[PDB]
């Protein structure tokens, strides 16, 4: 599982 | 200290360094995922920079670039099946992943399978692709090439999937990422650096596709095959569920949406200055960024970067290691988008790098398996590589890596997705990339399952294997920096030249029909051969002690790679100028490509082009021999 | 030996060497005339080669090129006046001379005077030239530029004459020669060498005109003026007989015929090898060929080449002169057709020359008069030049050449017809050309009256004057080869950068309107400045004795000229890549040219171009500063 | 005066 905050590791729209 | 001393000290450091622990640490939540320019990429950049400081390297520094990346946005990325009227029949998938630098567009058409999407895959299809959407399996070539090939046959969009056979993944729903820039670097600063000083003028790379591209799950692909007819050639060796063409009533509509974002990226550097010629250096490099957790993609390489810089710093600080030449350690961002961070550094500091950076060692994907040790590199590095394989041991078997006498003749050239490629093809820095590898591709690359868990489960011996990757690269560093010879084998280019002349000799009739001759190419290959003999003789007679005569000889070695960069093309419009390893109509392969088409006789052959190609390839080779030979007045 | 020792020994040799006798000898019948590639050119080539051998130079050798030249053939070259129906009215002239690389064609139209045919001459005309023939006076710019300017305003042909005022020639019937290639080198091997190994592929230079061009006598011009109306602006300062436009009933028809010949040309070389760094060298060069006898055009320069090589060989063989670096002496052919022999050598051996040839000294037309000493050169050479003028004496007055404190700010840049131009603009070798000169052009250049008789009659002091030209160049050679510093002043580029920024600052409103900024250019100029200070500091602290640290510093000096060669353009399509001294849209002048057109607001300004120009000029400068500054990791 | 053999010094038609 990616962490719940995965979006902070994404420049693409999460 | 002597070679033997340095080999043992390295062996020691290696024996005590903890590789899996470093990789495990890079898979922690703060670093995952770490798409280039994201908060988590930045976090890992700061970690790496801070580690370099702790290692007390001569100097630690960073570069900042603003680059343009087309990324998935909030809108629908979808593939749906549509009756011949446009009416929905079935949504297939809203894919999780995306293909960067895809055209944003919505297109509808037949679906035609093209295997891997190689030129020959396209040649051999019975179904025409003009005006239809193509589906291709991942593998063999880059996404960018798949798309370019398709677009050149007037395809209207592309789907990419992972077949079960080539990619045995339990989960059939798995998403995946990549890019379709046919190139490296920021597509919006072709041939110049993404620095504020440029003020970002309007400028777009020829490598940007003009059709949409999207990754889909195997599940999605299977649903589409269930709407398609025609058995796939069994020599494709895909899954049974494979099919070739949409049924007569059925179309598919691809919608992709993305936005062009300016992203700040960080390259993080350290150097261990040399003791004698500190202004000359090797570069060791690893991609830090990734879509998903990127344990194999970026973490392994980043771990190796870290441990290498640490060990070498200990060796210098503690065991009296005195490299004559310097060692730069580079942690690159935006590798996942096409070696972007590395390329912008090369473009930014070309004037500083020229004949100063004399080799590049890439660390990415150095550990994917344990079966094979595969390498790709400049011929200049083959001998060093050979020597290294003969004295480094496989981590599983206890045997030396050098099993095959003829290994050098099986080496594949660097490709567009490898970060060593621009080092060699654009800046003419001899470069090497290597891995412990299976015959299969490591299937989790570009997916959310590229984790430490998966890596160690698949490679229980990870730590020993990583230790062996590190030893390969460390020996390269030492042989490259410690001695008064470079370990760059210029003689290796003689067999590359033979191969070329041999291939061209097949078309002697075509040459004769054109009133042309091969005498001068033959003669230039002989000049190159003789120039390498003389240089090797000069090495043999040199007072090794005498640092001036050794510098003169070595500086000639340091111009060899450079002189194969075509001096006739615009480095902005054709950056891969290396006539052997680059891309475009100035290369030696391109010259053969063209000439082959003459037998075809379809008016595909361009004779004016071929005459100019032959001229310039001839003189580039002759000019390289002449320069290697000594001073102008000494040429025969 | 010290500078003082070497200066005196040179002075001695000079005092005894016989200049006029050498020039007289080169005007003998075996050598006259000596159009490039002619029997007599070949004869003089063999003489020169044999002399070099007699002088016992380290090595004597020759290069052979086959080049394409369009030359006058057996058919009619004529200008006739024609009534408005085509009926002959009057043959004006069958001219003796011709313009090489003219279009072969016959054209009829009005005749319109355009003074010298500068862009501004064309701007300021009231008569439109679209569709008519132009007449222009020789002088100010090259024939090639005259023609290109005319062709760009859709003129249909060109006539060139020597007006009495600017060219006081008793004989009004005198013919004259030149070429109209807007370029240097063989027009049919643009950007690559004219060597058999290329097999001469189809390839044509952008610099070839597409309209006909012809030289005519003053007599001929006067006959035409007697068919024309309109007084010439008195600020033209031409003769009274001048007029501007053909009368209403009168046309003129120009017919020119020529043939494209493959010609073998010879470059003849000697070298005096250096004692410490023989692989680095200065080049000294003189045109051997000419249409007509070419006493001033080629003989003076060739005489200087010979005597220089002789004296230097004596100095080494007899007086213990030990230059650290080598000296090449080059006798070029096909200079009269646009520095062709020199250009092909540069293109042929670029790989061997790169950062090895560190200066070029041209000798052509070094003696035209006695009034003024004029020089054109790389800024890198200004200080050496200054020092040389302060200690060399005028041959007529006994006074030092350095009269003017501000001389450096009045220097005009090398132009297309000077053989030093390609050395600097294409290969980035600092170069110098110089002369004793009047305010007038020497009127016999390109005519059959360029003889020894005319030269000595006009310049009775010829021998002393030639002796002084030789001393200038000899001092350059010694200062450039003898010391452990180079005498290349990198700091000179700071004022060139100031001038550029100052000019650009005039257009700050335009920059602001475009949302652009000058901060980075300003900042890059400061970086360059600081990098020159540090380097000069490093020189000041260096152990001069220590040959390694002196080589490191000097090698940085030897990259300065090179780093101003634009790395963004194709050297084949834009060979004059030097951003200061070259030609094309990548230069710094071009950037201002474009930006000036914005105020004009005519849609002449190209904003996308200007944005790309600013970016690349900025980074070229920044990149030069960065490289001069030291190692990559040391940049701020 | 050019010599009577001037043409040998000319690649252009004399
Ligand atoms: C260099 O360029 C970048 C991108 O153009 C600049 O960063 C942006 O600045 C604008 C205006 O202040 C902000 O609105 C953006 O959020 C920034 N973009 C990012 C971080 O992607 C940066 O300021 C420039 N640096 C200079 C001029 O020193
Ligand atoms: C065959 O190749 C030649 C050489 O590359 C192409 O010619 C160039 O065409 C462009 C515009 O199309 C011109 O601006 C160049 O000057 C041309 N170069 C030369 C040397 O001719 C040509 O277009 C190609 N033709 C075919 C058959 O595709
Ligand atoms: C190099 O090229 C030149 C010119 O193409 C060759 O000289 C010509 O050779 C032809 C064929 O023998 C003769 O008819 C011409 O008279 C020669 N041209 C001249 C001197 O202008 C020359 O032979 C070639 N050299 C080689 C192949 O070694
Ligand atoms: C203004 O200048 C631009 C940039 O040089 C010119 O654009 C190029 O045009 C060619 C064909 O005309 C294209 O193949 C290039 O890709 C263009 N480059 C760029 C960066 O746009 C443009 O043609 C010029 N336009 C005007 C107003 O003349
Ligand atoms: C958890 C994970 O790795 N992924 C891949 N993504 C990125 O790398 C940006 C996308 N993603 C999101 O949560 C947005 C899931
Ligand atoms: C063909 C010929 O005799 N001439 C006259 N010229 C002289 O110098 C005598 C000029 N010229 C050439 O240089 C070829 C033409
Ligand atoms: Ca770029
Ligand atoms: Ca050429």
């Amino acid at each position: 599982a990616c962490p719940p905050d995965a979006h902070l590791g994404c420049i693409s729209w999460c | 200290l002597y070679w033997d001393d340095l080999k043992r000290k390295l062996s020691e450091k290696l024996d005590s360094t903890d590789f899996t622990g470093t990789i495990k640490l890079l898979n922690e939540n703060s670093y995952v995922p770490r798409e280039a320019g994201s908060q988590k990429d930045e976090n890992l950049a700061l970690y790496v920079e801070n580690q370099f400081r702790e290692f007390k390297l001569s100097k630690v520094w960073r570069d900042q670039h603003f680059v343009k990346i087309q990324v998935k946005d909030s809108a629908q990325n979808s593939v749906i099946i549509v009756d011949k009227n446009g009416r929905l029949v079935y949504l297939v998938e809203n894919p999780g992943g995306y293909v960067a630098y895809s055209k944003a567009a919505t297109v509808t058409g037949k679906l035609v399978h093209a295997n891997f999407g190689t030129k020959k895959d396209f040649e051999d299809l019975y179904t025409p692709v003009n005006g239809s959407i193509v589906i291709v399996r991942a593998g063999k070539i880059t996404f960018a090439e798949k798309v370019a090939n398709a677009e050149s046959l007037n395809a209207i969009g592309v789907l990419i999937y992972m077949d079960q056979t080539k990619f045995p993944i339990v989960n059939a729903e798995l998403s995946f990422f990549g890019h379709a820039h046919l190139g490296t670097g920021d597509p919006y600063t072709p041939g110049f650096p993404s620095f504020n000083h440029t003020q970002f003028p309007p400028s777009r790379s020829s490598g940007l596709p003009n059709i949409p591209v999207q990754t889909i799950s195997r599940a999605a692909a299977e649903k589409l095959f269930g709407n398609m007819e025609g058995d796939c050639p069994s020599d494709w060796k895909t899954d049974s569920t494979c099919r070739m063409v949409t049924s007569e009533s059925k179309n598919v509509k691809l919608t992709v949406s993305n936005v062009l974002k300016e992203i700040k990226i960080l390259n993080i550097f350290g150097v261990i200055k040399g003791f004698v010629e500190p202004d000359h250096y090797v570069v060791v490099g690893a991609q830090r960024d990734a879509w998903g957790p990127g344990a194999a993609k970026s973490g392994v390489g980043t771990a190796l970067l870290l441990k290498l810089a640490q060990m070498f710093s200990d060796m210098v600080l503690k065991d009296g290691f005195q490299p004559s030449r310097s060692i730069i350690f580079a942690s690159w961002s935006a590798g996942d988008f096409g070696s972007v961070g590395a390329t912008e550094w090369l473009e930014g500091y070309l004037s500083s790098l020229h004949l100063k950076a004399f080799t590049y060692i890439n660390l990415d994907k150095a550990v994917l398996g344990t079966s094979n040790f595969k390498v790709s590199a400049s011929p200049l590095l083959y001998t060093l590589i050979e020597k290294t394989m003969q004295n480094v041991k496989h981590p599983v078997t206890g045997q030396f890596l050098y099993q095959d006498s003829n290994w050098a003749s099986k080496v594949e050239k660097l490709t567009l997705d490898n970060a060593a490629f621009p080092f060699l093809a654009y800046s003419g820095i001899p470069a090497v990339s290597f891995c412990f590898c299976e015959d299969t591709d490591y299937p989790y690359l570009g997916t959310t399952m590229d984790t430490y868990k998966e890596l160690i489960e698949r490679i229980p011996e990870l730590n020993k294997v990583a230790r062996a990757a590190a030893e390969v690269a460390g020996q390269f560093v030492i042989k490259l920096t410690h001695d008064v010879e470079l370990n760059l084998d210029y003689e290796r280019y003689n067999s590359q030249l033979l191969s070329f002349v041999r291939d061209l000799n097949q078309y002697r009739a075509d040459i004769k029909e054109m009133g042309l001759s091969l005498q001068w190419l033959y003669s230039a290959r002989g000049d190159f051969f003789r120039a390498t003999s003389r240089l090797t003789t000069d090495f043999g007679n040199a007072e090794k002690t005498d640092r001036f005569v050794m510098k003169k000889l070595n500086d000639r070695v340091m111009r060899v790679e450079y002189h194969f960069l075509s001096p006739y093309v615009s480095p902005k419009e054709s950056p891969f100028r290396h006539v052997f390893w680059g891309s475009g109509s100035h290369t030696l392969p391109a010259l053969l490509e063209n000439l082959k088409l003459r037998k075809q006789n379809n008016g595909a052959f361009n004779e004016t082009l071929f005459r100019n190609q032959l001229a310039l390839a001839t003189w580039t080779i002759q000019g390289a021999a002449n320069a290697l030979s000594g001073d102008v007045w000494d040429i025969d």
